[PDB]
């Protein structure tokens, strides 16, 4: 999901 | 960074490190754009399904590194936020569309040959540059694998055309999105991973031999898996966005 | 204004280790  | 190899000094002067104050920690990489912009991305900053949502006090940017972990006395700066502004579209409740956030500093940074902005595209060189098989360029200090490196890490990675990008998910992509990274076909890796987040996709222009930030590394499933691609948000076309908070906040 | 030129490779007229293929794939990317 996001990139964290 | 996966896949890539370690930066030479000076490479990719307008990256910057997004960095927590307490825990002390790398939170992000990000990018300089003039002595007192820098450019990431929203989620680095906002995204309330995991209770992220970083006010400026909480934060500090670190420019000019080299090294992950090691203070640079020489070297690097580190400078505090006086506004982050986010995109007011930025859809982080469905697939991170218009991720992008501009963080002004309380200060201007004085460049060095370690510090240097870098150019956002115009319209002309977007629609020349941003073309399915042309490379770009993605540097920090995220994950090498899916395990952090000692130094800035860079890798070069070819644009992907659109249908191949929808196709390789099921999130609904946007005209404010583009992929980047190989095809199981060609036979080559690498991809941007955790805590490259925020870090600039950038481009070399063949037309005046200056480097352009065409993308931010936005999100992802995994890292470097077959079939599967890197988001960037476009830069290009938030430019409006930004052009217009610079506009009314000041240069 | 000055963006996008690097004090250590284009200012110096010194290429970096992979820009070429950058410059490349605009040759055989298409
Ligand atoms: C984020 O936190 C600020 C306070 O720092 C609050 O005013 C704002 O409503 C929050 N944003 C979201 C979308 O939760
Ligand atoms: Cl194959
Ligand atoms: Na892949």
């Amino acid at each position: 999901x996001p990139x964290x | 960074i996966v896949e890539g190899s370690d930066a030479e000094i000076g490479m990719s002067p307008w990256q910057v490190m997004l960095f927590r104050k307490s825990p002390q920690e790398l939170l992000c990489g990000a990018s300089l754009i003039s002595d007192r912009w820098v450019l990431t991305a929203a989620h680095c900053l906002l995204y309330p399904p995991w209770d992220k949502n970083f006010t400026e006090n909480d934060l500090l940017v670190r420019i000019g590194k080299h090294s992950r972990t090691r203070y640079e006395r020489n070297i690097e700066k580190i400078s505090m936020l006086e506004k982050i502004y986010i995109h007011p579209r930025y859809n982080w409740r469905e697939n991170l569309d218009r991720d992008i956030a501009l963080m002004k500093l309380k200060k201007p940074v004085a460049f060095s040959d370690y510090i240097h902005p870098v150019c956002l595209p115009d319209r002309e060189t977007a629609a020349s540059l941003l073309q399915a098989g042309y490379k770009g360029r993605v540097t920090g200090w995220g994950n090498l694998k899916e395990g952090q490196p000692s130094v800035l890490q860079v890798v070069n990675l070819p644009i992907v055309e659109r249908p191949v990008c929808k196709d390789s998910t099921r999130i609904r992509i946007t005209d404010n999105m583009f992929c980047a990274g190989y095809k199981p076909d060609e036979g080559k890796r690498g991809d941007a991973c955790e805590g490259d987040s925020g870090g600039p996709f950038v481009m070399k222009s063949p037309f005046n031999n200056r480097w352009y930030q065409m993308g931010i590394v936005s999100w992802g499933e995994g890292c470097d898996r077959d079939g599967k691609y890197g988001f960037y948000t476009h830069v290009f076309r938030l430019k409006k966005w930004i052009q217009k908070v610079i506009d009314q906040f000041g240069e | 204004a000055d963006c996008g030129l690097r004090p250590l490779f284009e200012k110096k007229s010194l290429e970096d280790k992979t820009e070429r293929e950058l410059l490349e794939s605009y040759i055989d990317g298409r």
